[PDB]
């Protein structure tokens, strides 16, 4: 269950193509408030084709719902995201996650 | 960054620069005599 809260207001029109690279910065933290990445300190944009598995099916549907210019706060259900088992050291199991992505560019 | 708009007491309102309460960088949501909201939401008892 993905729930797309508009942060700030983005281009309607513009939405993510099918097979194509979105350059997007996010912000995820876990729900009881702890912060675990930050694509920011990173100081890169981080990029992820859609249509492919690479990235968590969640995090890629709420970004397909998502627009250009755009940022919200969305949240992925743990079934969805790192269910059984989540990601060592970084993820707990049976967790749920809360993101905050902004698509700068699509190119 | 960060922008609250709202109102506070004079006596338990009481910011000071530094490690405050929560993750840090109390505003004035975040102590629960104060009252503001930031944009979208409201911050009443530093929970938004």
């Amino acid at each position: 269950g993905v729930e797309i809260e508009t942060i700030s207001p983005g281009d309607g029109r513009t939405f993510p193509k099918k097979g194509q690279t979105c350059v997007v910065h996010y912000t995820g933290m876990l729900q009881n408030g702890k912060k675990f990445d930050s694509s920011r300190d990173r100081n890169k944009p981080f990029k992820f084709r859609i249509g492919k598995q690479e990235v968590i099916k969640g995090f890629e549907e709420g970004a397909a719902q998502m627009s250009l210019g755009q940022r919200a706060k969305l949240t992925c259900t743990p079934d969805v995201a790192y269910g059984a088992t989540g990601h060592p050291g970084v993820i707990p199991p049976n967790a749920t996650l809360i993101f905050d992505v902004e698509l700068l560019n699509l190119e | 960054t960060h922008l609250r708009v709202g109102w506070a007491l004079t006596e338990g309102y009481s910011p000071y620069p530094g490690g405050g309460e929560g993750w840090g960088g109390n505003g004035v949501g975040d102590d629960l005599y104060s009252y503001g909201f930031d944009g979208l939401h409201l911050w009443t008892g530093h929970v938004a």
